[PDB]
This record gives C-alpha cells, structure tokens and sequence, in this order.
C-alpha cells in the first residue's frame, strides 16, 4: 500500500516505542525459525495526517494546503 | 491536497489548514503525522462526512 | 504423517573423533569401519558418545562385515562396563575418494535403516581434506517415495544444513539421492580439553637447561661470519634499484635469490637465542646459589 | 497524567478532551495506556474519555485510510 513506515523510535515524543523494538528482535531471526518474520507487523506503523471533526469525532472532508513541488510526492513509480 | 492521504514526515513540515474553510484547529497543528482535532466555525451547517465504523458500533 | 523427518545434526562428542581417525588413517587405503554408541533426543540431535571398531575384513566394508558374533560379545563386555548403549548408526572411512556413498555402501546402509529408523553413516575421509578442519560429511538415506514427490523440503526443516558442493551437479545429485548433509559439531568438556593442552611434563626441566657451553660458542662464530657473506650480496642488490617497475626488476636480473631476506631471517633467528642464554644463565645463578 | 485529567474535569469541551487523549494514545505505549485507565476510573471518571484512550478510533481511523489509498502494483506479487 506504500502508506507505512517503520519508526525507529517515536519522533512526537522522543520516547523509545515498544511495539516496534520487539518486532524486530524476532525479525532479525528467521533461520532458525522461520514463522517469525511476521512479528514485524508490530513496527509498521501508518503515518498520515488525519483531521478529524472533534464535534461527534468523525471524518470531515475537507482540504489542506501543503506547499511542496507535486510531482515528486506522487506515489511511488508505477511499473 | 486531501484529507485522509499520505502526509511524509517532509510534507508535515509544510502543512497549513487553509482560512478558506470553516475548520481550524482547536490548538495549533502538532507539526507531525498522526490525529489532529479541529474546531468547527460553525456546527449548524450540514458537513460532508465519512460516518467512522467506530460510530456505527457506538 | 508429520512427521518432521528432521535429519540429524550430529554432535560428535572429541573422544569419538579421535577415536575414528585413528582407526581410519591406520587402515589407509582399505575402508575401516566400526559401529556408533549414542542416544537419540529431540527429533534431530543425535549424540555419539563413543565408538566400537569391527576387525577389517577383506570385502572393503559391506553387509557380510556385519558379524553377529563379533557384535554380541563386545555388547556383553560392555554391558559390565556400563557402556552399552543403543546403536544410532555406524561409522566408515572412503579414504580413498571424497566423501559420498556409493551403491556397495547404499546396501549397507540399507540394512541399517531397518535396524534403527535414524542410523547415519559418517564419512570421515582423514587424508585428502581440502580444508585444515578434517571435512566429515554425514549422510542418512531417503526412501524413493518421499524423494520422487519432492518430500525432501520436508526432510530438510530445522535444519539450515550444509553445503558440499566439489563435484559439482554430480555430488550434490548424490549427496540428495543418499540422504543430505548436516552440520557436525563437537561438544567437548573442560575437564578432556586440559588433558589435550599439556604435552609436556618436562617443562619445568627444560626451561633451565640450559645447552652446554662449547656448542653456544660455536654457533656464534658462524653466524657472525655468515652474514658477512650475505652482506657482500646485500651490496649488490642495491646497486640496482632502478629498474623501472618493482616487479619488473625481480623477473628481469632475477632479483630473487634476495640477500635481505637472509640477513633479516639469520639476525632475527641469532636474536631471539642469545636473548635466552642471557637470562637463562643469569637465572640459575642466582636461584640456586 | 493523572493530575492533568483532574484539571481537565472541569474544562470540558468535546473537543478540547479529544485533543488531549488522541494525542497521548498515538506515541504511548500499549503498556502505559492499559494501567492508565485503571486509576481513570477510581477517579470516577466518564467513560467516552475510556474509550478514546483504550485505542478503539485509532485503530479504525487507519484501517480506512490504508484500504482505500492502496497503491499496490499487481505485477510485482503476480
């Protein structure tokens, strides 16, 4: 889906995330046992802005201006 | 650009809720991804919403 | 069923090792064979504690080898000793080929599959070694069945295996036909590796000893003298030094044959000897007296 | 945190407590949040503010976002 990341610690708070430490440990052996690659869910997390409308906490529509050059900040090249 | 789409840690930096529109938020933005609450101007008018499942269970 | 089917990784403990190059360089080129004294656990750790030798026979190692006799009474004598044990395989040396079982072997272990469902046959070949780490490989057969629907993937789980690869396409065929290679690993106790480390009793002796004096005073007229030679072969080594390229120089007016290295090698040699007869003689004079 | 709620009882507003609490469930740990809401309600403390932190809208806010904004190639996987 090319809208996760993998967060080496939280950047909101500078304070080391949890979930995402143990999810690697398993992932970094997978010869020994091989199921547990997919413990590194754990460290996919999805970073987006989300505005959310705090009068009933549901999801507006609405737009944002970002200043940026466009095209770059496409998706991914297709193949 | 749209809400509910992927906003880069490099993109956050450059984010500003337009004047335009009726939602401001209630403090201003964290200045990175994640939920971000908005003040509603105005909560008589009819808005455009995406009904969360999460209203649905409640 | 599920069955794993795991191939075992063999911890072959250091007195089973010592025991088996012994029997096997000694019989050098005839195959030598012998059977293996162990336990089973896990579904893929088989230990060999030890192993028993069979006498060679002239058949080059084969099902007739197998005697009866020979097996019962060695079983009952060390039945009193505690150390019978279950079979879980059988050991062989091919010294004169790399390690892979051929089809005269293939029978062998055939009939040792029905004898014990895990019984490995390890291949110590002692002499050829390519590497300085004697190369072992074990091996164990896998039914035609299995192997024709391509249940081998299954055999190989929990195992990361082992790669043997020279002889290319052929020995890896083999290797898969026979059963495939594991890891061997040798588990060892520090109470054995002490007894391996000392070799040498005489130690407090021969430290100081020291040589009697008429040979020290010899050997140092020589080298002195001797490097006067090498010193008149130093100077023409650099007169040269010019020749464009290094290595051209050495291949050009032969260059090798090089007085450095000589005169390094003898004063270093010279060195280190009369550093010791110093402190040695020194030594015992004052100790004793 | 517990402190901060406490002051927070009386400044109530449907969006300033969402703000509050959206912020903190996000980075803070699964572990930090399970006590949390433990002494929340020996404070006697409403239950929205329990379910905004026991990670319920989080969780579904993202689901949608990803399923809907996928930007999968299939030749890759075929």
């Amino acid at each position: 889906g090319r809208n996760v990341t993998i967060q080496l610690e939280n950047a909101d708070t500078g304070t080391l995330d949890t979930k995402s430490v143990v999810g690697l440990v398993m992932f970094s052996q997978f010869w020994y046992w091989f199921p547990l690659a997919h413990f590194l869910s754990l460290s996919f997390t999805p970073t987006t802005v989300i505005g959310i409308r705090g009068s009933d906490q549901a999801i507006p529509k609405f737009q944002m201006n970002c200043y940026a050059k466009e095209d770059a900040f496409s998706y991914p090249r297709m193949y | 650009v749209d809400n509910m789409t992927r906003i880069l840690p490099q993109q956050s930096r450059y984010i500003s809720f337009i004047k335009d529109d009726r939602f401001v938020p209630v403090r201003k933005f964290k200045g990175n991804n994640g939920v971000v609450v908005l003040r509603d101007r105005e909560p008589k008018e009819p808005v455009a919403l995406i009904e969360t499942v999460r209203q649905m269970k409640d | 069923t599920g069955r794993d089917d795991t191939k075992e990784t063999v911890y072959i403990s250091s007195i089973a090792l010592l025991k088996m190059l012994k029997h096997g360089r000694a019989g050098v080129p005839m195959e030598v064979m012998g059977l293996m004294l162990g336990e089973f656990v896990d579904d893929y750790t088989v230990n060999v504690v030890d192993v028993f030798a069979m006498p060679q026979s002239g058949t080059g190692v084969s099902v007739e080898a197998v005697d009866d006799v020979f097996q019962a009474k060695m079983m009952d004598m060390l039945k009193q000793t505690g150390r019978d044990q279950m079979v879980v395989g059988w050991y062989h040396s091919h010294p004169g080929f790399g390690c892979w079982l051929s089809s005269v072997d293939v029978n062998t272990q055939k009939s040792f599959e029905q004898l014990n469902s895990r019984a490995v046959a390890v291949v110590v070949d002692p002499i050829q070694s390519v590497k300085g780490k004697v190369v072992i490989d074990a091996f164990r057969l896998i039914d035609t069945g299995a192997l024709i629907n391509n249940l081998e993937p299954r055999q190989t789980t929990s195992n990361t295996g082992l790669l043997n690869k020279a002889n290319i396409q052929a020995l890896i065929h083999g290797l898969n036909r026979h059963y495939y290679s594991l890891n061997i690993d040798y588990h060892k106790t520090a109470k054995e590796t002490k007894m391996l480390m000392n070799l040498h009793k005489e130690q407090w002796q021969s430290g100081l000893k020291m040589y009697d004096y008429e040979e020290k005073e010899e050997s140092n007229l020589a080298a002195t003298k001797s490097m006067v030679k090498i010193a008149e072969q130093y100077s023409k080594r650099i007169e040269e030094e010019k020749e464009l390229t290094e290595e051209e120089l050495k291949t050009r007016y032969v260059g090798r044959q090089d007085p450095k290295k000589h005169l390094s090698e003898t004063a270093d040699e010279t060195l280190e000897n009369n550093i010791v007869s110093v402190l040695t003689a020194g030594v015992n004079s004052v100790a004793i007296k | 945190a517990l402190q901060l709620f406490k002051k927070l009882k009386e400044e109530n507003d449907e969006g300033l407590s969402a703000q509050i609490a959206f912020d903190l469930v996000s980075s803070a740990s699964q572990q930090l949040l399970e006590i949390l809401v433990t002494e929340l309600t020996a404070q006697g403390y409403d239950p929205a503010l329990l379910n905004i932190l026991s990670g319920l809208p989080t969780c579904d806010y993202y689901n949608t976002f990803l399923l809907n904004n996928k930007n999968i190639d299939i030749g890759l996987l075929n």
